[PDB]
């Protein structure tokens, strides 16, 4: 018998990374004063761009 | 524990440049608005310039535009303030703290809370 159709799995999508609110912020900064942060433990999802 | 520490004073021509460092311990700094308050001697106290938990420089006051920079180290939790021009009246007892209002708490970036 061959097989019909694909089914891939995984849990509930978790904790996305907080980009959002780090570009919807009241400001940025300066070039000299210029900001930087780094992000890990969480999910980038890359679709709202 | 929350703790600042400030240095940058001493016997100082005015006019001349001059550095000021304010260290943080006893809270997570790099997560709070922040803010410098001027208080000239003989005198009150007024809000003299700030920056945001991004480390964005909120501005400069009335006197002073665009002739002295706050920046921050966030890598070893502290903050600096550099003065140009100084006159004999823009003396002040400069203060250092930091914002109650947290990242993701109560719209816009919340930047007041003068609080220790």
């Amino acid at each position: 018998v061959q097989p019909t159709e694909s089914i891939v799995r995984f849990p509930n999508i978790t904790n996305l990374c907080p980009f959002g609110e780090v570009f919807n912020a009241t400001r940025f900064a300066s070039v000299y004063a210029w900001n930087r942060k780094r992000i890990s433990n969480c999910v980038a999802d890359y679709s709202v761009l | 524990q929350v703790q600042l520490l400030e240095s940058g004073g001493g016997l100082v021509q005015p006019g001349r440049s001059l550095r000021l460092s304010c260290a943080a311990s006893g809270f997570t700094f790099d997560d709070y608005a922040m803010h410098w308050v001027r208080q000239a001697p003989g005198k009150g106290l007024e809000w003299v310039s700030g920056v945001s938990w991004n480390s964005g420089t909120i501005g400069y006051a009335d006197s002073v535009k665009g002739r002295f920079t706050i920046s921050r180290d966030n890598a070893k939790n502290s903050l600096y303030l550099h003065m140009r021009s100084l006159r004999a009246e823009d003396t002040a007892l400069y203060y250092c703290a930091k914002a109650v209002e947290m990242v993701r708490g109560l719209g816009a970036d919340p930047e007041y809370g003068m609080d220790v």
